[PDB]
RNA sequence: AGCUUGACUGCGAGCGUGACGGCGCGAGCAGGUGCGAAAGCAGGUCAUAGUGAUCCGGUGGUUCUGAAUGGAAGGGCCAUC
RNA sequence: UUGAGCCUUGAUGUGUAGGAUAGGUGGGAGGCUUUGAAGUGUGGACGCCAGUCUGCAUGGAGCCGACCUUGAAAUACCACCCUUUAAUGUUUGAUGUUCUAACGUUGACCCGUAAUCCGGGUUGCGGACAGUGUCUGGUGGGUAGUUUGACUGGGGCGGUC
RNA sequence: GUUUAUUAAAAACACAGCACUGUGCAAACACGAAAGUGGACGUAUACGGUGUGACGCCUGCCCGGUGCCGGAAGGUUAAUUGAUGGGGUUAGCGCAAGCGAAGCUCUUGAUCGAAGCCCCGGUAAACGGCGGCCGUAACUAUAACGGUCCUAAGGUAGCGA
RNA sequence: CCAUAGGUUAAUGAGGCGAACCGGGGGAACUGAAACAUCUAAGUACCCCGAGGAAAAGAAAUCAACCGAGAUUCCCCCAG
RNA sequence: GCCCGGAUAGCUCAGUCGGUAGAGCAGGGGAUUGAAAAUCCCCGUGUCCUUGGUUCGAUUCCGAGUCCGGGCACCA
């Protein structure tokens, strides 16, 4: 599934306002990009499919601090 | 982003000091193999240890 | 292209910079190495359209302290206002059926003034005073009945600014010999003429760029405000 | 159609002023009439026309 | 043809015609004007067709309202597109 | 490397009468040259090869203005600028190439694993392109939801409102 | 041969053949929000779409409109970017009318701006079109032929109630 | 190489069913507007996931207006 | 509504960085050939859509307006 593993971001519904306002459903599909990162405290290539705005938080907080919150919940890398 | 640089680098060369650049050459290339680090602030006043000491 | 002369004051004023009116009177007093008594002119580019009648500024000014230079004024009148006319300080003062003579070779002036009921006389034949500027107009002031004032008017220092075609003025302001001081007094009152000629229709800013310059100087930007 | 239609603005710091239609084609010159006016309760002069 | 702007503003008892909306007539009264010496006349044109409901907006005027107060925005009213 | 704006710096204009490849308004009867000028002799260069500018240099001590003409008079000098154009720079963009560390790999190899899937690793070849998401304009019966009036000697046509 | 099982078995459909066109592989295309798969575990003597319909003789004229395939000076132009101007608020200054810094906010919308369209050059085995009025060949009649109608050109062969 | 992936074994728990109520992710049409797309139908029908005995919500960056009230939820007015 | 372009002789059109506005078609005639064809040339009936501004001078350049051609915008 097309979900964030770390803002937990998804596939948001919507719809297409047209100049005539004829609401016709959609959906955000989210930027997910499977990219690999490297831990220094495992020395691996942790690849993780996470959206654009996914993996600026994981330069903030740090690889090994989302990684930490993901084996939190059960999520598995 | 600022990060501090450890390596010696191209076009910003100083083995130690803070310059802006591209979240794209950081994280990439940069940080992603031995030759900066993000100014986490925490990191910041690390190195600076290490000038003076 | 230019002489030493010219590029020694050249490096008395900073092209990237814009003087005030009280730092251009006395820097323009040091961009005058001629041989002679310069004068004055500040140009500036007015942001109308000069291609539209309803957008023309163009008239007559007193300057507080004269331009410095002597005028002489030839008016044309018929009747009373013949005597009118000499005894005002007109150089020189011919009547309207002896209009022919000063074209001959009795043609020596700075400025020609006439009278509203003789101008179908001057008007006529006009192709050597149109294009000198000396073609006598009611808008530029040099057509009125009370020729006896405008002509006193002129003989003062009254100075008239039209815009050409382009969107450009330039007139004179008096001599570079006077006091800085003086020609404050004299450029800020041109300033404030433009600004009293103003068209309505005029969008965007009016003053755009003024700079003032002598005879033989080069020009210094000016704060007009 | 044509005709165009106008309106007699106050020549007077009110802000009254009537409407009315006029002839730009042969009458392009600028109507002028004197007319009641409710806000000064006096006859000004109404110019302004298309 | 001369002089000019009554094609003006606030009302109008009363009356005509329509299911209604609406439309039409109206002497006269109050204020302010034009013409004539004056008596008077003029609220467009001899009269009857020359037209576009509402809603939604724009513009000018009016402190009427002004979502805590003092304003403003907006809205309402009049004129108008 | 270059297309255009912007700011200085330099060029730049062949209606006709005519000493002549006159930009328009203004100042302006003198500045310019011994801080070494006309006038000749070349290079570079614009270009309607008409003509003119200029560094260097020869030389060395003049060159000019209403001029009588031209609708409009000066390469006599100096300004604010347009038309056109060139070179630094500045600014906003464009184009292509190189490189490799993302991404892609339905190339090869190894292991999980006697397995054509998949995942990890190595390497090679591409490469910030491709692709994808959002926004945007265009395109769009492939598809979907509907409209396409009523009077009317039945309806339609015509006409009418 | 196939087809409306159960009123139509036919001149319809299919048909080998031929032609145009798309497709260089992770193909085009198709089923799917995606992954994936089919196409094909094939590789232009392949495959998909369209058209016609053994064979024999052949398959003309026309590019405006509507499409497709390219190019392109100038013009217009979305999102994005947010230059100026105006307005609201208010510290202060005004004895008052009024104006009004900074900041914030609302509004107005230059500049940057690719396609597209127009334009231009081709393509008709693409959707289609391939007709009207006159003059004339020295018996009539017709029209080899010559103009025009400005819509692109106006019927070759053959055949023909 | 280390380290992981992976493999084996053991303990615990989970899987399912179920009339309603509840929270959340999905989310119409018919119909009405006497047509019809904005709108309405409706966040209803239905599909799906999870939990309890209630669920959900819940201890103010809420209202009020210069006087105060003081979590959420439920009912009646406000008010058609 | 915004913007660009076009309107030129009777018709179809070319043209200029500001100034005697031309060509083709048609008709009459001429030249040329011995002659009939052809060919070439001469002969013109313009406020260059309309109203202004700058200029010595406007079909030009600019502003407004009209018709027409193209596109876009267009929720009462």
């Amino acid at each position: 599934s097309r979900v964030c593993q770390v803002t937990g971001k998804r596939p948001v519904t919507g719809n297409n306002r047209s100049h005539a306002l004829n609401a016709t459903k959609r959906r955000f599909l989210p930027n997910l990009h499977s990219h690999r990162f490297w831990v220094e405290s495992e020395k691996r290539f942790v690849t993780l499919r996470v959206s654009a705005k996914g993996m600026r938080v994981i330069d903030k907080k740090g690889i090994d601090t989302v990684l930490a919150e993901l084996r939190a919940r059960g999520e598995k890398y | 982003m600022q990060v501090i640089l450890l390596d010696k680098v191209a076009n910003l060369g100083s083995l130690g000091d803070q310059v802006n650049v591209k979240a794209g050459y950081a994280r990439n290339f940069l940080v992603p193999q031995g030759k900066a680090v993000p100014a986490t602030k925490k990191n910041i006043e690390f190195f600076e240890a290490r000038r003076a000491e | 292209k230019l002489t030493k002369r010219m590029r020694v004051i050249r490096e008395k004023v900073d092209a990237t910079k814009q003087y005030d009116i009280n730092e251009a009177i006395a820097l323009l007093k040091e961009l005058a190495t001629a041989k002679f008594v310069e004068s004055v002119d500040v140009a500036v580019n007015l942001g109308i359209d000069a291609r539209k009648s309803d957008q023309n500024v163009r008239g007559a000014t007193v300057l507080p302290h004269g331009t410095g230079r002597s005028v002489r004024v030839a008016v044309f009148t018929q009747g009373a206002n013949a005597e009118a006319a000499k005894a005002a300080g007109a150089e020189l003062v011919g009547m309207e059926d002896l209009a022919d003579q000063i074209k001959k070779g009795e043609m020596n002036f700075d400025v020609v003034i006439a009278s509203p009921d003789a101008m179908r006389v001057v008007g006529q034949l006009g192709q050597v005073l149109g294009p000198r500027g000396l073609m006598p107009n009611p808008k530029v002031g040099t057509v009125t009945p009370n020729v006896a004032e405008a002509v006193k008017n002129a003989k003062a220092g009254q100075v008239r600014y039209r815009n050409d075609k382009n969107g450009i003025i330039h007139t004179t302001i008096g001599k570079v010999d006077f006091d800085a001081d003086k020609l404050k007094e004299n450029l800020e009152a041109l300033l404030v003429a433009l600004k009293k000629a103003k068209p309505t229709q005029a969008k965007g800013v009016y003053i755009k760029k003024v700079s003032i310059s002598t005879t033989m100087g080069a020009g210094v930007a000016v704060d007009q405000a | 159609g044509i005709r165009e239609k106008i309106k007699l603005v106050s020549s007077a710091g009110t802000g009254h002023f009537y409407t009315t239609t006029k002839n730009k084609r042969t009458k392009p010159e600028k109507l002028e009439l004197k007319k009641f006016d409710p806000v000064v309760r006096q006859h000004v002069i109404y110019k302004e026309a298309k």
